[PDB]
């Protein structure tokens, strides 16, 4: 709820910058700001829903921990073992988004 | 009083813990786990000896130095109106330098006795070396602390002497007698330290 | 108008208290004419009103 | 056009925005923190007050529950 | 055991020099500057 | 035979005697010297009378010297330990007792000199008090000697 | 085995750190706001 | 007695709330003879599920008794506000 | 205790030497006699130049008057005080501030009354006693508004805490100016005394006796002088400090007393004071009670200089030199008015 | 048959008795002398009566000397420990009790000497109270004598 | 089968009973005497009937003396330890409880005597209050008597 | 089968109960007596009624006396250890809780009596507040009793 | 054959020599600078002369640097402990000695600078007293150096 | 062959160097900033010269950063302990020496900056004095660099 | 092969990094807030500029937050101890260094803001000083990162 | 730590606000940062307690 609400608050800024005809505030402001927040925090939100529908009790052992992947995401930490990935190719996605 | 409260709290907790541990070791009838002989014999006599040497000289300087500032401020202050003071009351600082010297000579005489043991197992090794070690520690501590308090004494008295002379130049000579007693206090510490190490050997 | 009460309800998501809270507001509204057309020196009651 | 001041102002905006996004997202932990607290305060007020109003003794239970509930109601509001 | 000859001897020397540090710092902390300057 | 470390306690005794007696003498002397200088500015004719408290303080120092020397001369390596404990006790007994006496000597000498400065008839009174403080120090010596020769 | 090592380390590490917190807390606890400007009037 | 209409009015609100809660609670105990699951069961519990139903029936009765007292309280407090 | 004689000289060592060096410069009995043997104000100047006094009346008006030498004497000691006050650190500076407070109190009494009777601050400041100073604004340019002065004092003036007894302005308008200043001073003595006891070493033992005297001395004189005026006995009692020897039991008797005889009966319980009332013969051509009190106060302030490690030497210094100024002015005044038989009414300061 | 260091506890008794009692008497003397010096200025004729608190204090010191000697005389190398603890207890009992008595002597003398000068009728009351302080010291001596011979 | 360290606990009981009780009585005496001396300036006729706080203080000292003797008489070599802890508890119980009473006696005595000086009606009240403090001390004795025989 | 020293904790309970409870009552008594003395000068009438805070303080001490006896009576040599720890808990619980109550009684009584002198209507309010503090002391007794028999 | 930890004591000597000397010089500088700042306002012509106390403070720091380096260059892995304690002693000897000297320089320098402005005839006396302070620090160095090779 | 837990001392060194140096620079900065705010309010034209104290404080912090990094880059798992003690010495030497330098900077900065506004000719003297404080910080670095590579 | 208890060190690091830096920021914010209130009442027009010290203070807390997370995400059960020690040192380095920075920020903020109220030209100098305190915090972060990844 | 921060600024803020209502906004901002410190504590605890 927090992240989605925050994204709304950012979206509103676009209309204001359009009203005052400040192209710079959207070409160098809004766009990278909304992407920044989306790439870090919206990604997290997607994964939360993914886990709920992706993993059942059948994989409860070594079930991925969303908090640890989130931290490892930011740090580009990709251990060979010890943590299962949520989906194939996630490593490339995590690196790209950061 | 933030620092005084800190010092007190540490003091109380420090000894309170020792009381609990001591009484507990007794109550629970531990196999002499608190072994004083163990502490005294495992601690190398080199630690005890060299500690006494450093203390003997260093504490004496602390005293001397303490007294110097006690009389320095009083002399300089009084001298604002009585410049004559510097002629005679400098001897108070001469007394303080003398108090430091007492420790310096004693520290060297002690350190001259420092020797290696080439020892390993304390058991039945260096019996005499332990005596010399503890004696050197004591003699060093004895003279150090004695000079430490001596230096403070002569400092406080020298302050009074300067304040007296500032107002009446006839008073200096009579008051001088008190500082002489102060200096004697330091000398007594020297005499005992010499005796304590009069019959020691290392190695 | 919606966002804040919603976030409150998330923090205060208790059905039984929601009833109490709703009924209080209804009471104040139903007496709106009598409370508003009066003196209310107590600012705490005026504030919630 | 004060180029220096503009660069500083824009830099401050970016710094606060990025660090705020991190802190702001965490800030919404207030929603959980208070929701948890409310449920826990409610549970303990129930368990340690109104539970006592129930008893295997009939008449004592009925009469006691009256007085105990009144206290429960009072604390529930307060 | 709780303590070794090494550990203990270390603590014993540490405290002596810690007391020296405490003494020095004590006087340094209790050090003030002037409220005002005497005159023009 | 004679256990190791046994001399440790006896060494602390000899040191304790001298150090605590020096503390007493140093305090008592400093306090008297302050009072003497304070008086002498006001009236110098009483200076000689005001010296005795300083000698009193010195005696505290001697009390400590007598025991510290007695022990230090007695110390050897082969000590039967029992003897060391007597020396430890004798050292503390005279030192700490002389310390208490030196504190008393300081307080009463300083107050006595200021009192006498105002009232010359006080002279005998303060001397009698200082005699009691010297007696307090001697008691320390007596016990220390009894233990040191036991 | 080697108890004396873990013991010695943990004892003094937590003691020093605990004291650092106590002293820091003391200094903050008694922060002097100045007791001026508006405080004289509010008092 | 008057007691003050401000306090009688509070009694009316407490009484009305209580009657609503106590009746509803007693019903819940009678229907699910349950979420609360705190009827003070015996420790010497035997293989007799009917014993649990009977316990809840007792709890329900007690709930309606408490409601009756709130009905009496509301009546008294009501007349106080009208007379005040 | 071991509290002083150790850290004291670290910061206050210089000031102790300096202030006792300044004390050395006070007129001795031998010097006062040389000053009496003048009978001319210009000769008085000449003889003063033999001491630490002198060369300060140079470049002034050729004829010397009493008002001129009086102001100059004050100024000399003010400079010496301000010097020692400026070269000082908080542990000691706070003590000195209390001394300055006594003068600040008198000055703010002057600022009010004048404010109450529309007078401008700029006109009042030139007649304020030195050491008041009031470097802070808001007390200045109050626009002759009592509220502005009472707000500036509450906020900026160090005396704010003391005014807690006299507040809300209503007190300023309804209370007699003298009751206000006596009440404020009592609060000063109470705080200052407690401060001296917080410094629980030589200072407390050397200083408190002086403050305890002042408390009892004022209680005695206040009781006597109040006899002939209109003042409720309870309101009079409210002005008695509680830092003294009369506080346990004794003030109750002065509060009830309606006659000098009853006041003496109170003194009768305190030989240290009884001697003053018996010595104060109060004959038509003799010394009075105030004169004996001054002699006693000087004894006490001189005895302060028997301790070499305290702050009480600085307080005693100010009071002794202030009396020194009173003595010198008295001589100058006796010369000008040619009343030679009354010259020996100065208070010897040894 | 006996353990080592057993004399350690006993010898501390002899020392403790003297040191604490001397500290008590030293405090009582110091406080009394301060009051005497300050009081005697106004009332010099009382100098020979205001000394009494100081004598009282000296008694506390003797109390301590007596036990310290008795312990020393009864302290041996082959001590059964039991007796050693008794000697330590006796030493502490008289010493610390005398210390408490010395405090009381000190405070009562200081106030009493000044109070007497301001009130001649207080002299008897002062003595009575100081008698109580001497009794407080004696109780310590009694227990120490019981323990040291038990 | 008896542990030697057992006599230490025991004798420390007898010592504690006397030492802490003397500390309490000494404190109460010191404060009561100070108040009395000040009181005597104005109301010397009250001096004799103002000693009571000091007598009460003494009773606290006795509470301790009695227990210390009872334990000291009970001390033996072959102590079963259990008895030693009872002696230690009994000693501390009466001693520390008397110590607490000494403060109540002291503070109430000082305030009471100073008040009585002005309000003679306070005297019965001072005594009632001080009676409660003596009762608090007795409580300590009661427990000590129960423990020492258990 | 249990440690021979297991009885140590219990007797410390009995002692702690009495010592802390007496300390609480002693503080509360001292604080009340100080306020009462000052009030008594202002007006005689209230002296009698003003004793109550002191009585309440006494009850705190009794709370402790009851537990200390219960523990002493139950404490034996062949103690179950479990019961001993419970006795230590019961002792501390009532003692320290009563100690806290003693401060409440003391501070409230002092402020209450001083205020009541100016406003007699405060007397009832003072008692009610002191009642809560006595109830806090009772709470300590309740837990101690549960632990003592558990 | 080397007692492990042997190197630990030595390196602490080098640390102490520098840290304690720096503390002394730092205090000495702080006091001197404060006195200079206060003095220099009225008599700026004395600024250059007034710096001397600061230089000496600095010299104290150098003594520490000399020993700290001498020890550092004297450290190895296979230290025989005997050598290590000698280095620790030398470090502490110069450290505390330099620390004490720094205090004397600071306190004296502060007074000296202020006094000199008031009376220039005191300038030489200031220098003389301060030289003694430095000589004390030197003493610390001399012995610390001698010990390093024994 | 290498002792376990040997890295601990070197790690504490790296952290100690940074922390104590930051403490020093932080104190020096805070004290200067206070003087600057108090000074430059009247004479803003000096605001760009009174900053220097603060810069020098920052240098103290860099000294610490250089050593703390030098130590960290010197650590491994299999440390021979000897090296660790050397690293600890180097860490403390610069850290605590910088701390002392921080006080020197702070006290002199405050006094100098405010004095400078009162007397502009003081500026140069202020800088020279502060230079000695920076040198005191450097001496610590010199020793730390010698030890850290030894 | 991993020593149990090893994780204790690293775990304390992760906490210490946050706790000590939080206290620093807490001091900085609290100290600045008082200064802000004083300024704003005198003139609110600067209310949006005097907040800066508070923002800076927060950044310090973040420095600690960053390390605390890095350490926590670097914990394991099979920890090699070496890394655990580095984590403790890294956590303390940033925590205690940020703590020093917090005091630096608070003290200068209060002085700067209060001064700025009277002299608007003070703002720029205040910011520069605040910059040094933020830099002092960063240095700690740098070392902590070097150690935690070493 | 956060509790200390909030308390100290609250006292100054509330008193100042009555003197100058314009302080309201500044008070809120200061209180927030102090609360954030408490939040940071939670953040670390959540990450650590789940590791």
């Amino acid at each position: 709820l927090g992240i989605i609400h925050m994204l709304f608050g950012v979206s509103l800024s676009l209309f204001n910058h359009i009203y005052f005809k400040k192209p710079l505030n959207i070409y160098f402001g809004f766009i990278p700001e909304i992407i920044f927040m989306s790439s870090l925090f919206g990604y997290l939100v997607i994964l939360i829903f993914y886990k709920w529908t992706a993993y059942d009790a059948h994989s409860s052992r070594n079930a991925p921990s969303l908090l640890i992947h989130f931290i490892n995401m930011f740090l580009f930490s990709y251990p060979e073992s010890g943590n299962a990935m949520l989906y194939s190719g996630q490593k490339g996605i995590q690196c790209f988004l950061i | 009083t933030g620092l005084e409260l800190l010092y007190l709290g540490i003091f109380v907790a420090f000894w309170a813990c020792m009381i609990v541990v001591g009484i507990c070791y007794t109550i629970f009838d531990l196999g002499f786990r608190f072994d004083v002989a163990w502490f005294l014999t495992e601690t190398s006599p080199f630690m005890w000896s060299n500690l006494g040497i450093g203390l003997a000289i260093s504490l004496s300087v602390v005293g001397a130095a303490w007294g110097i500032y006690i009389t320095g401020s009083s002399i300089i202050g009084g001298g604002v109106k009585a410049p004559r003071i510097k002629t005679k009351n400098l001897v108070s600082i001469i007394f303080c330098e003398a108090v430091a010297i007492y420790g310096i000579i004693m520290a060297i005489v002690i350190s001259n006795m420092a020797e290696p043991f080439s020892a390993t197992d304390p058991k039945a090794i260096g019996h005499r070396n332990y005596h010399a070690g503890y004696s050197m520690f004591g003699a060093g501590l004895t003279v150090g602390l004695s000079n430490l308090f001596c230096g403070v004494c002569v400092g406080i008295v020298g302050s009074g002497a300067a304040l007296a002379d500032a107002q009446n130049p006839s008073l200096f000579v009579k008051i001088l007698i008190v500082e002489i007693f102060g200096s004697a206090i330091g000398l007594f510490g020297v005499i005992v330290a010499i005796l304590q190490t009069s019959r020691v050997k290392m190695g | 108008v919606i966002t804040f009460p919603f976030l409150f309800a998330v923090m205060f998501g208790d059905f039984g208290h929601g009833i109490l809270m709703t009924l209080f507001a209804v009471w104040m509204v139903l007496r709106e004419s009598r409370i508003l057309s009066q003196k209310n020196e107590n600012e705490m009651f005026s504030m919630v009103f | 056009f004060d180029f220096g001041d503009t660069m500083v102002h824009q830099a401050i905006h970016t710094i606060e925005y990025c660090l705020g996004c991190i802190s702001n997202t965490a800030s919404y932990l207030r929603l959980w923190a208070l929701s948890l607290a409310h449920a826990q305060l409610s549970e303990v007020l129930w368990t340690m007050v109104i539970h006592i109003g129930l008893h295997v003794r009939s008449l004592a239970g009925g009469l006691g529950l009256f007085f105990i509930f009144a206290a429960f109601a009072t604390l529930t509001v307060a | 055991g709780f303590f070794s000859p090494g550990i203990w001897m270390g603590l014993l020397t540490t405290l002596f020099m810690l007391f020296i540090f405490t003494y020095g710092l004590h006087m340094i902390l209790s050090l003030k500057t002037m409220d005002r300057f005497d005159d023009r | 035979n004679n256990p190791e470390y046994s001399s440790f306690f006896g060494v602390m005794g000899a040191s304790s005697a001298m150090v605590f007696s020096a503390m007493g003498a140093a305090y008592g002397t400093a306090k008297s010297g302050t009072g003497i200088a304070a008086m002498s500015v006001m009236r110098p004719e009483l200076i000689m009378k005001s010296i005795i408290p300083v000698v009193m303080a010195g005696i505290i120092a001697i009390y400590g010297l007598v025991v510290a020397v007695l022990i230090a001369n007695s110390l050897t390596d082969g000590i039967t330990l029992y003897r060391s404990f007597l020396q430890l006790g004798a050292g503390l007994s005279v030192g700490l007792s002389g310390l208490a006496a030196g504190f008393a000597i300081g307080i009463v000498g300083d107050a006595g000199v200021r009192g006498t400065a105002q009232q010359p008839r006080l002279f005998v009174g303060m001397i009698l008090i200082l005699i009691f403080a010297e007696v307090l120090g001697l008691y320390g010596l007596i016990v220390a000697l009894i233990l040191s020769t036991k | 085995l080697e108890y004396s090592v873990v013991f010695n380390l943990v004892l003094w590490i937590m003691t020093g750190l605990a004291l650092a917190v106590i002293i820091t807390s003391y200094n903050i606890w008694n922060m002097d706001p100045g007791y001026d400007s508006i405080i004289y009037r509010m008092t | 007695l008057c007691c003050g209409p401000k306090l009688a009015a509070c009694g009316i609100v407490l009484s009305a709330w209580g009657v609503i809660m106590l009746i509803m609670l007693g019903i819940f105990f009678n229907v699910h003879s349950l979420i609360e699951d705190v009827p003070f069961t015996e420790k010497d519990f035997e293989n007799g599920p009917q014993n649990i139903y009977n316990l809840y029936e007792q709890v329900s009765y007690n709930c309606f008794i408490a409601a009756g007292l709130y009905l009496l309280l509301g009546g008294f407090s009501f007349c106080q506000v009208r007379l005040n | 205790s071991f509290f002083p004689e150790l850290y004291f000289n670290v910061d206050n060592g210089y000031l102790e030497g300096l202030v006792r060096g300044l004390k050395a410069g006070v007129l001795s009995q031998a010097d006062y006699l040389n000053l009496v043997q003048c009978e001319t104000l210009e000769d008085l100047k000449l003889h003063l130049q033999s001491t630490d006094y002198g060369n300060f009346l140079a470049n002034e008006a050729s004829p010397l008057t009493v008002s001129v030498i009086d102001d100059k004497l004050k100024e000399k000691m003010v400079v010496e005080f301000r010097h020692m006050r400026n070269h000082a650190y908080e542990p000691l500076a706070s003590f000195l501030d209390f001394i300055t407070y006594s003068y600040m109190i008198d000055n703010v009494i002057l600022l009010i009354t004048g404010t109450l009777h529309q007078r401008s601050i700029a006109e009042l400041v030139p007649k304020c006693h030195p050491l008041g100073s009031f470097e802070q604004m808001e007390a200045v340019n109050i626009a002759q508004t009592p509220a502005e002065l009472y707000n500036a004092i509450l906020v900026d003036t160090p005396l704010a805490a003391f005014f807690q007894d006299c507040i809300s302005e209503q007190d300023l308008d309804e209370m007699n100016i003298e009751i206000i200043r006596n009440t404020l001073y009592k609060a000063y003595l109470e705080s200052f005394y407690k401060f001296c006891t917080l410094l629980g070493g030589t200072t407390a033992d050397a200083m408190c006796p002086i403050l305890e005297f002042e408390a009892d001395r004022r209680a005695f004189i206040i009781t006597i002088n109040s006899f002939g005026t209109e003042l409720s006995k309870e309101d009079r009692a409210k002005l008695f400090p509680h830092c003294g020897r009369l506080y346990p039991e004794g003030l109750a008797q002065l509060a009830r007393a309606d006659d000098y005889e009853q006041v003496k009966n109170v003194a009768d319980y305190y030989p240290e004071y009884k001697l003053l009332f018996e010595g104060a013969g109060s004959n038509p051509g003799d010394k009075t009670l105030e004169d004996r009190f001054f002699e006693h106060e000087v004894k006490l302030n001189k005895l302060a200089f028997l301790n070499q490690f305290h702050f009480g030497v600085f307080y005693a210094f100010v009071k002794l030199k202030e009396q020194e100024c009173r003595n010198i002015v008295w001589i100058a005044e006796c010369i000008a008015q040619r009343h030679r038989a009354k010259i020996d009414n100065y208070i010897p300061i040894f």
